[PDB]
DNA sequence: GCCTACCGGTTCGCGAACCGGTAGGC
DNA sequence: GCCTACCGGTTCGCGAACCGGTAGGC
């Protein structure tokens, strides 16, 4: 990391490191019962100490010049151990009672709609606002990159909470994990106590947070880099970083009429809170997504299906394709375990865009997903391994698009019929879900841009 | 936990928020807990007991609202209770309990300032260590636990966390650590404890124990 | 051969000064 | 969270005083 500007000597003297270990640590301590939720940043520029309640004006600091440089190590490692409990070097860290815990820090030639697409998916201040509702610390999280091993442990804590919640474990068991999580990921609750992770959807909410937070740091990783040479334009630099060939499907096109039909037709009768309106259609072609999908063009039963996600995620979805949840993450929220989920209805997928009356525009995908021999399920069931000969899973719903009106498209079955009753009604799903447990089975075809019209 | 706080001045150093003069040592003073601008934690705003009631604060029931009320001396509790404002068997057990509650209050207080007269802090520290007790921080708190130890008994370790239980207002709260991240939350009115063993070194133990002290358990407020 | 006024040097006694660890304050 | 007045424990500084060696007087 760099120098903290609270010292006032940020662009004057560099932060020091002895060979490998960088003399700079950002500590944290939270007790849900007491309500305390504090930070403690220590640095060696001069030694600098910062402290207070995370996400508020509560706190203070002390910049202090040293007599010498060897006295700095003495003052630093002493203050460290006094506050954290451990020594500066260690094989594995161990938390101590009421001591702190250290957090692991690390002229454009394109169409106007394509420029707006980059404008939409690379505006990171819009992604910052998106995290404000989650109550993630807004102050120093953009400049302070939280580690990968750290976030995996944060995922693991959430998965431990769901396990604890499922079999009605002790309050202390839950209290610990709630403490552990908020220490590991600094939240901003202001002057009130951190809430306990006791619900089944509270972990899901914090699981969703980590998924979104990850993609913002990924969006930064793309934006920060490349070769800054005076030749290409700023928007073109960010386009090449996406590693995809995007094209604008014209409104006069015959294939464009199929998508607008697929949007208009497959709107849910129950999801009447908003009304869709297709602003644009983009044909999308990822780098080497056809090379990996060649295997599954042999596979039968291929369907063109919807898949929605936050506008913040589309920065990463283009660069890495659709990814399955990590093995550390909790299975809560998922109906049939971790995998890529798809729907035959635009509305059901469109809810995952997360739009409001203030933020109307949103993005939704259409991917040729090779389902193949399907494993059909009625009720929710967290699966680990698929049955023999099955390449996908299907969640059977009440309403299904008319199978006698299934139009084809480049050798792909597009179910753009309106809703009718299904074959079986002993299910706990209202609409269909299509699940693949391999990132190779998906092949993204179209990206849409949709305006939402509410009534308020 | 509580908004307000009352005690005898632990030092004649802190000033009074209203009049801004030094609150003298061992004097009845009241506080109001506020959020410190300088760090993540509550801080007491100490007042002179006289000055406390002119700021406009009106504690309806001191015993349930103000912290450290039960730890005060009995006659001083009544001063706070009065100044705050400005059937046969039922009333008998009710009235006879308040008789026994005063009996227990000023029994410990007689024992407390008896040890303050005869023993130094290091004697009281090594008293607790001999009985396998955690030595607390503070002068007032040390003889408070020694007096608790002698009258009722040497507190045995906690069931799960193996920490030290401590009397706090209305119960014995565990102050140990169930884990490194979280503090233990064991609470009880009837804790486990063996008998208090005074070492041989006590030439005034026969005088202190001669103050009509028999076997009895901790009595609590209603 | 004593005595004794004078001087350099060691010890002794006690209050000032020093100091590290800490309970109380904000 | 950090600052600092307070506590006990040891040291330090300096003048009284104690003391032995001595040279001018009778
Ligand atoms: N992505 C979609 O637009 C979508 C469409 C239809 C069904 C699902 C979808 O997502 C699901 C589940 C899901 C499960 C966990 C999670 O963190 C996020 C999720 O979107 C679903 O079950
Ligand atoms: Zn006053
Ligand atoms: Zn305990």
């Amino acid at each position: 990391a760099a120098v903290d500007p609270d010292s006032g000597l940020e662009h004057s003297a560099h932060v020091l490191e002895k060979g490998g270990k960088v003399f700079s640590a950002t500590l944290g301590l939270v007790d849900i019962v007491k309500g305390t939720n504090s930070y403690y940043k220590l640095q060696l520029l001069w030694i600098f100490r910062s402290w207070g309640r995370v996400g508020t004006v509560i706190g203070s600091n002390k910049l202090e010049q040293m007599p010498s440089k060897e006295d700095a190590i003495e003052h630093f490692m002493k203050l460290y151990e006094e506050k954290t409990g451990n020594a500066w070097h260690s094989k594995n860290f161990t938390k101590y009672p009421k001591k702190f815990y250290p957090l692991e820090i690390d002229k454009s030639k394109l169409p106007k709609p394509v420029q707006d697409l980059i404008k939409m998916i690379f505006d990171v201040e819009s992604m910052k606002k998106a995290m404000v509702e989650y109550e993630i610390d807004l102050q120093k999280m953009p400049l302070g990159k939280l580690s990968k091993r750290q976030i995996q442990a944060a995922y693991s804590i959430l998965s431990e909470v769901q396990q604890a919640v499922s079999q009605g474990s002790s309050d202390s068991q839950i209290l610990d994990l709630s403490n552990r999580f908020y220490t590991l990921i600094p939240h901003d609750f202001g002057m009130k106590k951190p809430p306990l992770l006791n619900n089944a959807d509270s972990v899901q909410a914090k699981v969703e947070m980590l998924d979104n937070l990850l993609d913002i740091e990924v969006a930064y990783s793309l934006l920060r880099g490349g070769s800054d040479d005076s030749s290409k334009d700023p928007i073109d630099v960010n386009y090449e970083k996406l590693k995809t060939d995007i094209k604008v499907v014209d409104r006069d096109s015959e294939e464009a009429e199929i998508i607008r039909k697929y949007v208009k037709n497959t709107h849910a009768t129950t999801h009447n809170a908003y009304d869709l309106e297709v602003i644009d259609i983009f044909k999308i072609e990822r780098e080497g997504e056809c090379q990996r999908y060649k295997p599954f063009k042999q596979l039968h039963n291929r369907r063109l299906l919807w898949h929605g996600s936050r506008t913040t995620n589309f920065a990463g979805i283009l660069s890495q394709g659709l990814r399955i949840a990590p093995p550390e993450a909790p299975v809560t929220g998922y109906m049939f375990g971790k995998g890529i989920y798809f729907a035959d209805m635009v509305s059901k997928s469109a809810n995952y865009c997360h739009t409001s009356q203030g933020d109307p525009i949103g993005l939704i995908l259409l991917g040729e997903v090779a389902l193949g021999n399907m494993y059909e399920l009625k009720h929710a069931s967290h699966i680990s391994k698929l049955p023999k000969g099955k390449h996908s899973v299907k969640g059977l719903g009440k309403t299904t698009p008319d199978p006698s009106a299934n139009i084809s498209l480049d050798g792909v079955d597009v179910p753009l019929g309106t809703g009718i009753s299904s074959g079986v009604n002993d299910t706990s799903l209202l609409y269909n879900e299509y699940i693949v447990y391999d990132i190779a089975q998906v092949n993204l075809k179209y990206l849409l841009k949709l305006k939402f019209n509410f009534k308020t | 936990d509580k908004l307000y706080r009352v005690e005898y001045a632990k030092s004649g150093r802190a000033s009074c928020k209203k009049c801004s003069e030094s609150i003298p040592k061992d004097s009845l003073r009241m506080a109001i807990m506020v959020q410190s601008p300088m760090f993540d934690g509550k801080v007491p705003h100490w007042y002179h007991f006289s000055c406390f009631w002119k700021v406009g604060h009106s504690i309806r029931h001191p015993d349930v609202e103000v912290d450290g009320f039960s730890e005060l001396r009995w006659d001083d509790q009544q001063k706070v209770k009065k100044t705050a404002e400005a059937s046969k068997k039922e009333k008998d057990k009710d009235s006879k309990l308040e008789k026994a509650l005063k009996a227990q209050n000023d029994l410990i207080w007689n024992i407390k300032d008896e040890l303050k007269k005869v023993c130094s802090t290091n004697d009281l520290k090594e008293l607790l260590i001999f009985n396998k007790q955690q030595v607390p921080s503070g002068e007032s708190a040390i003889l408070d636990r020694v007096a608790d130890g002698m009258v009722f008994g040497a507190l045995l370790p906690c069931e799960e966390c193996s920490g030290q239980l401590v009397f706090k207002s209305d119960a014995y709260y565990c102050t140990g650590d169930v884990t490194a991240w979280t503090k233990c939350m064991v609470k009880t009115q009837t804790p486990n404890r063996k008998e208090w063993v005074t070492p041989k070194e006590f030439r005034e133990i026969s005088y202190l124990k001669k103050l009509k002290v028999k076997k009895q358990d901790r009595i609590f407020p209603p």
